[PDB]
RNA sequence: ACUAUUCCAAAAGUUCUUAACAUGGACUAGCAAUUUCGGUUGGGGUGACCUCGGAGUACAAAAAACCCUCCGAGUGAUUUUAAUCUAGACAAACCAGUCAAAAUAAUCACUUAUUGAUCCAAAAUUUUGAUCAACGGAACAAGUUACCCUAGGGAUAACAGCGCAAUCCUGUUCUAGAGUUCCUAUCGACAAUAGGGUUUACGACCUCGAUGUUGGAUCAGGACACCCAAAUGGUGCAGCCGCUAUUAAAGGUUCGUUUGUUCAACGAUUAAAGUCCUACGUGAUCUGAG
RNA sequence: UUUACCAAAAACAUCACCUCUAGCAUUACUAGUAUUAGAGGCAAUGCCUGCCCAGUGACAAGUUUAACGGCCGCGGUACUGACCGUGCAAAGGUAGCAUAAUCACUUGUUCUCCAAAUAAGGACUUGUAUGAAUGGCCACACGAGGGUUUUACUGUCUCUU
RNA sequence: GACGAGCUACCCAUGAGCAGUUUAAAAGAACCAACUCAUCUAUGUGGCAAAAUAGUGAGAAGACUUGUAGGUAGAGGUGAAAAGCCUAACGAGCCUGGUGAUAGCUGGUUGUCCGAGAAAGAAUUUUAGUUCAACCUUAAAAAUACCCCAAAAACCCUAAAUUCCAAUGUAUUUUUAAGAGAUAGUCUAAAAAGGUACAGCUUUUUAGAAACGGAUACAACCUUGACUAGAGAGUAAAUCUUAAUACU
């Protein structure tokens, strides 16, 4: 098995979250984050 | 250098030789 | 002749573990009292708990240290049982850290007269 | 590069061609260039290992070695996505590592180890790149040399000496046993304690601006742990032979066939045809078969 | 024919036998022209020259070993194994010769040779690491090559003068 | 980049030798001189000679020897391959340049007299070397430095002992600015490993030492620490001793 490396999106602006996923993709990515802009919880959706 | 214990019996540094022959009975 | 001893990697530096200050010590807030890898002393009155098991002080002082009675978190289910199981004379006891606070916590002073 | 090859352009002409020269860019080979051939090591080679963490060694602050004794890691499993900014600290050659109050708004798997610096590359808005495992990492290099060369080293091997005595070698102490009966005439398991310093090793202490190394030839000096000769004890000694033990080093200790051979076999004898040491005596005396 | 100055040999060459590569003119080859000329192999003569195009070559997918190079198991059975089974290969080492100028065992076994031989010669012979143009096997004639015996001769030597 | 084929390797020119004896014979045939080679032994070894002499040997009408004169030149030549030979050193000539090549490797480094003085923690194509730390030297600024009684440092068993601190005895220690060497150790006592409860053995940790006096001799053991004069004194370690019998 594998580790692959993803890159999140915020929905607002250019904040950029990076990040390890497993192989057999236990939990799909998705997170609620932190985004220093708008000083806000976001979501933050897997992404290359 | 010799070991702790080993069985040729070992010769005394000269100043506990000395300490021997000053404490026997 | 073959010489293979079949065992690698016993080589690792030490970590240092162990005790920073001692008994008496004046410490400023912040410094590290010990540091341990599985709990020997247990943090005190004013000593903080740090996520690797480091002691450090909270307050500026004097660092003491205690034996005293054991009451583990009834949320940490092992020591709960292990403090289950004993005779039903006996308490447990460890070693803790304390700082002993020396400045004051503040002064009043007079700043204007209206 | 060159020598040849094959191709595309160029050049000339045709409406697709190349006579011999001959340039640009490729290709495929020959002949050929430039540069290297990691390290630890009880000498080097072969074998094994090279970073990271738990025990021991290292018993109670820290630290602490080996080709020391033992177990592990070059990631999984989740959910709760584990944030900014700054006092004080541990640790530490450096580089890297660690905790963390105030102020704003990760856990389980012994848990500790799960990891790679610059530069250079790709990426977007910000960041990802290694059995670089020789793991502080050379952007990319292997074999041989008895045809060898220089600089060094006794800091390190082969010869010899020295140390030690595992192995080897001489004694005694103990009697189970053999000896039909009988331990010790002749021996003697399991074992004890002294010695000798020739063997094969082990150390690497003198010598690498040289201590020339096997066997013979010649000439031998010494030990005695006697093979002969000389006195004797015991016998499972009637005598003849014997087999053991004690005391004795002035003198002896052969000639041949085969092997470079010491050893060994074999022929023939001798009172016997000793075991050793002396730089495995002795090459500024000799011989080199090895 | 060679290591002028430590090696003249079993090394090299060579008659002979075979492979390749070439269809042509002014300075080589060559004033030549495939019975010729260049790269090579192996060494006369005699009897021979086994099977192998999968690899690497080289040639112009295919073809080639007188190219580089290779040429086997495991067990069952009449002490042995003609036979038998199954496996793998591109083929499964043949004709010879053999303890050898052939890893080791190893001073193989035995006969002849001597009073005695780890020497020499003859045989047996799985050599598990011989073997046929990197040639295999016999044979004249020839070696300042290596080995062994005999005759004869002698200061090599008994053992010196 | 020059210079070298008057040696030797091989060629191209042009010359020259080979008697006798045997055989129908000039036949890479015999025998044996001249001539050519170099087998074997002994002399010689700063020789007569930077390869010889004496004996003894091979060949001696041929792939034979030999004279004069050309030719091929070092990334090359030539080679009946010995990695031979190419001017008394050829696994690649000699010379002059580059050139004071470059040597973590040897070897050397010159007057006198005084102060203070070092022993190996890291990384490293690193372990024959460097560069950091620690110790240290030369200046400066300061404040405490060693010693250190309770008290204190873990959980099963666990010794010698550490760590940490007032008082106290002393004068030392820390910082700042400059610097190097050193980083290839030996043995003795103690705790352990490995080996043979072996090494003048190897591997760490804690101490000591490196006298001109003792252990005769002596690096590490023991007594002592230090200057310059005295034809004074007191002492220190130390000189080497110890023994063993009957059964009626
Ligand atoms: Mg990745
Ligand atoms: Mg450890
Ligand atoms: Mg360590
Ligand atoms: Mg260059
Ligand atoms: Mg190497
Ligand atoms: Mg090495
Ligand atoms: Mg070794
Ligand atoms: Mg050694
Ligand atoms: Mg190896
Ligand atoms: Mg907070
Ligand atoms: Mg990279
Ligand atoms: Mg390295
Ligand atoms: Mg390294
Ligand atoms: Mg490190
Ligand atoms: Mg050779
Ligand atoms: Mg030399
Ligand atoms: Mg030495
Ligand atoms: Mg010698
Ligand atoms: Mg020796
Ligand atoms: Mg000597
Ligand atoms: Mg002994
Ligand atoms: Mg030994
Ligand atoms: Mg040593
Ligand atoms: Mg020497
Ligand atoms: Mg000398
Ligand atoms: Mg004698
Ligand atoms: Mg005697
Ligand atoms: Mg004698
Ligand atoms: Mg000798
Ligand atoms: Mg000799
Ligand atoms: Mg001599
Ligand atoms: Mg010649
Ligand atoms: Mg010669
Ligand atoms: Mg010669
Ligand atoms: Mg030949
Ligand atoms: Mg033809
Ligand atoms: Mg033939
Ligand atoms: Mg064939
Ligand atoms: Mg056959
Ligand atoms: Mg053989
Ligand atoms: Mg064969
Ligand atoms: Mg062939
Ligand atoms: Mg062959
Ligand atoms: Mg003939
Ligand atoms: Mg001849
Ligand atoms: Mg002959
Ligand atoms: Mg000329
Ligand atoms: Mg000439
Ligand atoms: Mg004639
Ligand atoms: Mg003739
Ligand atoms: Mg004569
Ligand atoms: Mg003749
Ligand atoms: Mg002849
Ligand atoms: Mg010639
Ligand atoms: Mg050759
Ligand atoms: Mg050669
Ligand atoms: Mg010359
Ligand atoms: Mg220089
Ligand atoms: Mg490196
Ligand atoms: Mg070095
Ligand atoms: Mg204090
Ligand atoms: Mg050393
Ligand atoms: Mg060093
Ligand atoms: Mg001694
Ligand atoms: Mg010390
Ligand atoms: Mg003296
Ligand atoms: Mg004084």
């Amino acid at each position: 098995s594998k580790t692959i490396l993803v890159k999140m999106m915020s929905q607002a602006g250019t904040g950029f979250s990076f990040n390890t996923k497993r192989s057999r993709l236990r939990e799909k990515l998705t997170l609620l984050h932190y985004d220093p802009v708008v000083k806000k919880k976001v979501l933050f959706v897997e992404q290359k | 250098g010799s070991k702790a214990v080993t069985r040729h019996r070992r010769v005394m540094h000269f100043e506990r030789q000395k300490l021997m022959a000053v404490t026997e009975y | 002749t073959g010489g293979s001893s079949k065992n690698l990697g016993g080589k690792s530096p030490g970590k240092r573990f162990g005790i920073k200050k001692m008994e008496g010590h004046y410490v400023h807030a912040g410094n590290i009292l010990a540091t341990q890898r599985h709990f020997r002393w247990h943090p005190g009155a004013h000593v903080g708990l740090g996520k690797n098991k480091c002691l450090y002080a909270l307050e500026e002082g004097v660092v003491r240290y205690t034996k005293e009675v054991y009451v583990p978190n009834p949320s940490n289910s092992e020591a709960v049982d292990l403090v289950t199981r004993l005779p039903q004379g006996a308490v447990l006891y460890k070693t803790f850290v304390h700082v002993v606070p020396a400045k004051p916590e503040g002064t009043f002073k007079l700043v204007a007269m209206l």
